[PDB]
RNA sequence: UUGUAAAAAAGUUUUAGAGCUAGAAAUAGCAAGUUAAAAUAAGGCUAGUCCGUUAUCAACUUGAAAAAGUGUC
């Protein structure tokens, strides 16, 4: 597939700053893009179940959901990373 | 109540602190706080609990590589300046406007001073020159070689192309086969893997590599002609794959190394240096001589592919291979083109024209890069006749080439340099100031800054050290006579030492120190043990043994291995016929490596091995570990030259070495035991009967070597101490806001002290999470069951994904045999059998594999409390000694499961297992402990003894954890981030329910110097024994338990009222207790605060943009207009600030009055804090209130209606502010259905546990509506939660276990914090965002301190208005 | 286990590399492409071949800044 230090590489190439949270033993980990550097913020959180690679795949995959304007190109860049991992 | 004696818990996390105020009676206290501000609230009563959530602390690295890039592109920009400085005065009289004309070469006509053509400055001469010079190589090649006189604006051109764009400084001196060659570059590889594998060498003598590796057939061609030549190794061994490493493929080197999981490598992956680093993490870094000497010959391979070197010689080797690409590039188009207009002419549009294609014109045009161009084209060319030369143009990765391109790194300086050289050469008589610049102009090309100097700064650099002898700007040619080069490599000598952590004051040793190796290899020949024919017990080698092995194998080889161990020394030394090593397995890992990198390089053994010359090789070492600056080495290595040879001087200061080590000399040979004298190292050599090693040395209490470290570790600010941890920089934030909480926590605490601090610290770096373990697990079953010569995998395949299931990994660990009796298990019954601790939970909690056997009924065990029965260790031993053998058990298992011959549990291994429950292994919770202790406890006694009035304690995270699961105070963290805060609340139970009944164990887990007790002797040797002897069931946390069932199923009841005997103390109520640890858990009332923080770092993103005419975009440049030129977009925002002031509405221009948010970007900052009035009114706004302006920096926290909160995480969108406090009960009902099947515990109550879920199936519906009645109120997603409402009906028929599971998906709707995607089932839920801040500006703004505590509350809807 | 010094190759952006034939245009047909300059945080004053993305930050009082205070018998 690909793994989260593989995902994380491919967010920033696509010039976007994107942060790994809650690293810890303490806290649940957490993958946080900055769609806009001005508030608008993607957060995905992994789950015991499911991790944040499968949950970014899921989202991305089919390209943009035509919820809000301002995040079309943010879903095209993230389905082409989708893409990649074959 | 009256007493006012209180204890603070902390739960220190990269992410987030917990802390907890409790009393004597472990209840959490409640006061009343003034509410400052401007509000009708005065005052609130609070609960003292809650968390502070931060955003993580980050590294320098970013900021450290985008300084030094600034750095590289200021002095790139001057070599050509420097150049132009000696061009100016020549120049202007041949063309006075032209470097006038390369400096506006970016401007668009409109803007451009001069006339748009830079060289020549008309259109004639320019379309001329470059149908004469398609590319800059031309010109290079015909200035090279012809003896005409040159345009000397071309000779300048060509000048600077090679100065600007110089090549690398990877090979010091002239380029010759040694350093370049690949055949010369080959052999080294060898060599190197020669020296890492003498008994399997490779012998390459008439293999021509030269031939086989330059030849022009594709990468993984010349893998197998290679390889083909050496009988012994498959391509796919070590050596083929860094062979294939050196072509540019991308070899697994996992087999290679029988790693779990595989480690792909690839030397032009961005991520390869530490792709390197991970695989030489786990493989030793033994290696990584070999991988470097792959990267060398790599470059070698490259550069000749570069060089299509031929006898029709130029002095222009490079820009004549340039044009022959650009020929050949030009002659393969032309056929391509002919070809698809022939075959597939509807394609050709495509291919040629649309650039949004990764065809030609997308690959010339349209950013594709050569590999997406070649993956474009070739089914196309498949696809046609007469493509095959072109076909193996490409599988070759040779079609249609650029010159700039990525291989260009693998081009040496000294190759610009060449051409740079001919050219003056041939002009400087056309151009007398060639000549007498000649020297000048090359200087400027090789000149490079040593590492040692730095900075060339004049004080105002912070990380600058470099030391002037003249004040005058330094320059190429002035450097060695203006920088004193003595003094600036002395203070970087300074700067770049590590000291030891274990003794401060003490440099560290280079990792290739003889010291540390000799030391390195003497503290694993400590631990080896040896059994021959006519002996007792497995002996441990003798002083006298170990320096005859070190003399005579370790001196002589790089490698030794158990064979020459056991043959070379014992039956060729002693004596012996045959003798079993038991403590080493292969070989031995250490080596004196360094010694025999001297040994071949000096060539005199006497000299090595004469411990009076130690001091000079050290500093040899020391040299070349601290250099690489041959200058600077030839310097620092002058006084040796009596001593040494030139020809092993020579070779000496060609041999370079990289990294330090954990420890000082003084540390390894320098503090002596006072009353042996010995010195550590010194006992590593000789000790007798006991054999102790370094780790032990030093924890070893009866020596006097713990003490002086102690002794030594002595350290003046906060954040100095701070600076100085080993630590994460995430980790030392948290610390910096623990040391804050526990301030403001004694404020409100009257400013008394506590009685204790107790401190648990997360694990960091816990990322990868569920996968990497399970490869693990079939690695050591795949090796396990073949070292048994095993059938059980054939019989029953293998899928490492169900090696997860416990009781099926146990099965195959023991060959699928009853671990208690010799008899077979059915893997399809697996749940018939019954997983056992080999050491019962009454003496430790060891739940992990190392305690667990898989039996058909514990009762196989035997009848003990204890470890299983003599009568199961006699009839199993033998079949558990093949388990060991093969790894299948760890050492540690087998002598647990042996114990019962050796009389069984010792007061000892109880002794052992008490210390396992408190003492906290890591260093950062000490140094932790140890601020704040230090902050604490500040006064001194009439003795001078520090008063120790607060006893900071530090938990194993284990006690709490296994509290929790003991007695149902489960924690879910998806809810609401509470978890933090109760985890600091227990861990405050805990600590001080420990300090109550274990005083005597105090040194054990309290900062400070205490008495240390003999624990043996707080172990009663009998159940009846009970006076003062703590101890016969060694589990710590017994006392909590009211029963407590032994390994063979009696239960031993306990008081329900626990006291210290020794002191009456009452220590646990498990009435009261309890209940009162319970009553905290279900407080909704706890203080979460997210801490408040302007944002720093870089102003935008960073793709420079094509021109739009939105004025959205940022100039790069002061006065390029972004609709001419481009630039930046999405700024980001330092903070939002609240602005009131007056705005024109119309022509009119009369004032509307206006209350805005205006986000102020990171680079507008410092003009805005420098005149914010004058910033605001160039904005627009006039008539500014400057009194109201309030600074609102991210996650800014506003309350509206109902208790409805949102954070600000910029001036245009909102996150949510509320945390969804749930009852306590559901908590655990979450916990358990979701568990239902992997549950962990007795089937008497983990069937228990099933019929509770069971028998509140109504909870589901009863934790919807408390989730419906928080999103109406506070949420606000009212189409949201209408699906997930709905999606609940759906699925009300599902198993409760899976309506579980996705209920707590469910609790994303609702957490603190930015909105989120999540499911429910198949159901998906869209984020709702908060895209409207207008809301903001009439509500509250509450600022907290760091406890939330106390607030200051301002209702903005009051201004606006006078 | 942090922190730091030296260098290189790409990439991007704007400009320069006179596009041609036919046509009243719209447009169609073709030719062509591989190179270069310059910027590469806006910039700053201390003007260095220096510095500019880490750390640090609730509110309020006092300080130049470390830091010290304000809520509590
Ligand atoms: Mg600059």
């Amino acid at each position: 597939s690909m793994n989260i230090n593989d995902l994380i590489r491919e967010i920033k190439n696509k010039d976007y700053t994107v942060k790994l949270s809650g690293t810890d033993s303490n806290s649940i980990t957490q993958l946080i893009i900055r769609v806009n550097n001005d508030g608008n913020e993607y957060v995905i959180s992994e789950s015991e179940n499911e991790s944040i690679v499968e949950k970014f795949i899921s989202a991305f995959k089919n390209g943009w959901n035509q919820e809000y304007e301002d995040e079309e190109e943010f879903y095209n860049d993230m389905q082409t990373i989708t893409l990649k991992s074959e | 109540s009256m007493d006012k004696k209180y204890s603070i818990g902390l739960a220190i996390g990269t992410n987030s602190v917990g802390w907890a105020v409790i009393t004597d009676e472990y209840k959490v206290p409640s006061k009343k706080f003034k509410v400052l501000g401007n509000t009708d609230r005065h005052s609130i009563k609070k609960n003292l609990i809650g968390a502070l959530l931060f955003d993580s602390g980050e590294t320098a690295e970013a900021t450290r590589l985008k300084r030094t890039a600034r750095r590289r592109y200021t002095r790139r920009k001057n070599r050509i300046c420097y150049l132009q400085e000696i061009f100016s005065n020549e120049m202007a009289k041949v063309d006075d406007s032209f470097f006038h004309r390369l400096e506006e070469s970016f401007l668009v006509e409109e803007d451009k001073k001069h006339e748009r053509h830079p060289i020549f400055g008309n259109i004639v001469d320019e379309v001329a020159y470059h149908e004469k010079y398609p590319t800059i190589y031309h010109l290079r090649k015909k200035l090279v070689d012809s003896t005409d006189k040159a345009d000397l604006r071309l000779i300048y051109l060509a000048l600077a192309h090679m100065i600007k764009f110089r090549g690398h400084f990877l090979i010091e001196g002239d380029l010759n086969p040694d350093n370049s060659d690949v055949d010369k570059l080959f052999i080294q590889l060898v060599q190197t893997y020669n020296q890492l594998f003498e008994e399997n060498p490779i012998n390459a003598s008439g293999v021509d590599a030269k031939a086989i590796l330059s030849a022009r057939l594709s990468k993984s061609r010349r893998l197998e002609n290679l390889i083909a030549q050496l009988p012994g190794e498959k391509k796919n061994g070590l050596f083929g794959n860094l062979i294939a490493l050196s072509l540019g493929l991308t070899p697994n080197f996992k087999s290679n190394f029988d790693l779990a999981e595989d480690a792909k490598l690839q030397l032009s992956k961005d991520t390869y240096d530490d792709d390197l680093d991970n695989l030489l993490a786990q493989i030793g870094d033994q290696y990584a001589d070999l991988f470097l000497a792959a990267k060398n010959l790599s470059d070698a391979i490259l550069l000749s592919d570069i060089l299509r070197v031929n006898t029709e010689i130029t002095k222009a080797p490079l820009s004549a291979s340039m044009i022959k690409r650009y020929d050949e590039h030009h002659q393969d188009l032309t056929l391509l083109k002919a070809l698809v207009r022939q075959q597939l002419p509807e394609k050709y549009k495509e291919i040629f024209f649309d650039q949004s294609k990764n065809g030609y014109a997308g690959y010339i045009d349209g950013g594709a890069s050569q590999e997406e161009f070649y993956k474009f084209i070739k089914p196309i060319l498949e696809k046609m006749d007469g493509t095959e030369e072109l076909l193996v143009k490409l599988n070759r990765e040779d079609l249609l080439r650029k010159q700039r391109t990525f291989d260009n790194g693998s081009i040496p300086h000294q190759i610009h340099l060449g051409e740079l050289h001919a050219i003056l050469r041939r002009q400087e008589d056309f151009y007398p100031f060639l000549k007498d610049n000649r020297e000048k102009i090359e200087k400027i090309l090789t000149f490079r800054i040593p590492y040692y100097v730095g900075p060339l700064a004049r004080g105002n650099s912070r990380f600058a050290w470099m030391t002037r002898k003249s004040e005058e700007t330094i320059t190429p040619w002035n450097f060695e006579e203006v920088v004193d080069k003595g003094a600036s490599a002395q203070s970087f000598i300074e700067r770049m030492t590590n000291f030891d952590k274990n003794l401060p004051n003490e440099k560290v040793l280079p990792k290739h120190s003889l010291l540390y190796e000799y030391f390195t290899v003497y503290n694993e020949l400590t631990k080896v043990k040896y059994v021959t024919e006519g002996m007792r017990k497995p002996a441990f080698l003798s002083g006298e043994q170990k320096k005859a092995i070190v003399d005579l194998l370790f001196k002589t080889n790089r490698k030794v291995t158990v064979k020459q161990l056991k043959e070379d020394y014992f039956k060729k030394i002693e004596c012996f016929d045959s003798v079993e090593i038991s403590g080493v397995e292969d070989r031995f890992n250490a080596s004196l490596g360094t010694y025999h990198d001297l040994l071949k390089i000096i060539k005199d053994k006497d000299f090595l091995d004469n411990e009076e010359n130690e001091d000079i090789l050290e500093d040899i070492v020391l040299t070349l570990t601290l250099f690489e600056d041959r200058e600077m080495i030839e310097e620092r290595l002058k006084t040796y030259a009596h001593l040494f040879d030139d020809k092993v001087m020579k070779q000496l200061k060609r041999r370079r070495y990289t990294g330090w080590g954990r420890l000082s000399r003084k540390l390894i040979n320098g503090i002596r035991d006072k009353q042996s004298g010995k010195t550590i190292l010194d006992f590593l050599k000789s000790d007798g009967f006991a054999n102790r090693n370094f780790m032990q040395l030093i924890h070893d209490d009866s020596l006097t070597f713990k003490e002086d470290i102690q002794k030594a570790q002595v350290s003046d600010s906060l954040h100095e101490h701070i600076a100085n941890l080993a630590g994460s920089p995430a980790i030392k934030k948290g610390i910096l806001q623990t040391v804050k909480v526990v301030d403001e926590l004694v404020k409100v605490m009257g400013r008394h002290k506590p009685e204790n601090i107790v401190i648990e610290m997360a694990r960091e770096n816990q990322t990868t999470q569920k996968q990497k373990n399970s490869r693990e697990r079939m690695k050591r079953i795949e090796e396990g069951i073949k070292e048994l010569g095993s059938q059980i995998l054939k019989e029953h395949p293998v899928e490492n994904t169900q090696l997860q299931n416990e009781k099926l990994y146990l099965y195959y660990l023991q060959n699928g045999r009853d671990m208690y009796v010799d008899q077979e298990l059915d893997i399809n019954r697996l749940s018939d059998y019954d997983v056992d601790a080999i050491v019962p939970q009454s003496f430790l909690k060891d739940d992990s594999i190392d305690n667990k056997v898989l039996t058909r009924s514990d009762k196989n065990r035997g009848k003990s409390d204890n470890v299983p029965s003599e009568e199961v260790v006699k009839k199993m031993k033998n079949y558990w000694r093949q388990l060991l053998n093969a790894k299948l058990i760890t050492q540690r298992k087998f002598d647990n499961l042996t114990k019962a011959e050796r009389g069984g549990l010792s007061e000892l291994d109880k002794a052992g297992f008490i210390k396992r429950q408190l003492v906290e292994t890591r260093q950062i919770t000490k140094h932790v402990a140890q601020i704040l202790d230090s902050r604490m406890n500040t006064k001194y006694d009439e003795n001078d003894k520090l008063i120790r009035e607060v006893k900071v304690i530090t938990l194993k995270s284990k006690l709490v954890s296994d509290f929790r699961k003991d007695f149902q105070f489960y924690k879910v963290r998806e809810i609401n981030n509470y978890h933090h805060a109760h985890d600091a609340y227990l861990n405050a139970v805990v600590g001080t329910a420990l300090i109550k009944k274990y005083p005597k164990l105090e040194s054990e887990f309290v900062y400070g110097d205490y008495k240390v007790y003999d624990v043996r002797k707080m172990i009663a040797k009998s159940e009846q024994e009970i006076t003062a002897k703590y101890f016969f069931y060694s589990n710590i946390m017994n006392f909590f338990k009211t029963e407590i069932t032994l390994a063979n199923g009696e239960i031993r009841k306990r008081p329900l009222i626990e006291t210290n005997g020794e002191t009456g103390e009452i220590v646990w109520d498990k009435g009261r207790d309890f209940a009162t640890v319970r009553k905290v858990l279900s407080m909704p009332q706890v203080n979460i605060v997210k801490k408040t923080e302007v944002q720093t770092g870089g102003f935008s993103k960073e793709s420079i943009l094509p021109k739009r005419n939105s004025d959205k975009l940022i100039a790069r440049k002061k006065d390029w207009d972004p609709k001419k030129y481009g630039g930046f977009d999405s700024p980001t925002v330092a903070y939002s600030v609240l602005v009131v002031a007056k705005v024109e509405k119309g022509k009119s221009k009369k004032l509307k009055s206006v209350k805005e948010l205006l986000g102020i970007t990171i680079m507008e900052r410092s003009s805005f804090e420098k005149n914010p009035i004058d910033f605001l009114e160039a904005k627009g706004y006039k008539e500014v209130k400057k009194d109201l302006i309030i600074k609102l920096p991210k996650y800014s926290l506003f309350e509206l209606e109902n208790g409805r909160k949102r954070m600000l995480a910029s001036a245009g969108e909102l996150q949510k502010g509320n945390e969804l406090a749930l009852p306590s009960k559901y908590v655990n009902f979450l916990y358990l259905a979701s568990h239902y099947e992997k549950l962990k515990g007795s089937p008497e109550d983990n069937e228990q546990k099933q019929l509770f879920v069971e028998q509140h199936k109504h909870y589901l519906d009863e934790i919807i509506e408390q989730i419906s009645e928080f999103s109406k109120r506070v949420i606000l997603a009212d189409a949201n939660l209408d699906k997930v409402l709905s999606a609940y009906n759906k699925h009300r028929d599902k198993p409760i276990r899976e309506q579980a599971e996705n209920i707590i998906h469910l609790f994303t709707l609702t957490n603190l914090g930015a909105p989120a995607a999540f499911k429910y089932f198949d159901t998906t839920i869209d984020r709702k965002r908060y895209t409207s801040t207008k809301e903001v500006l009439d509500a509250t703004l509450i600022h907290q301190s760091i406890t939330g505590l106390y607030e200051t509350r301002i209702d903005l809807s009051q201004l606006g208005g006078d």
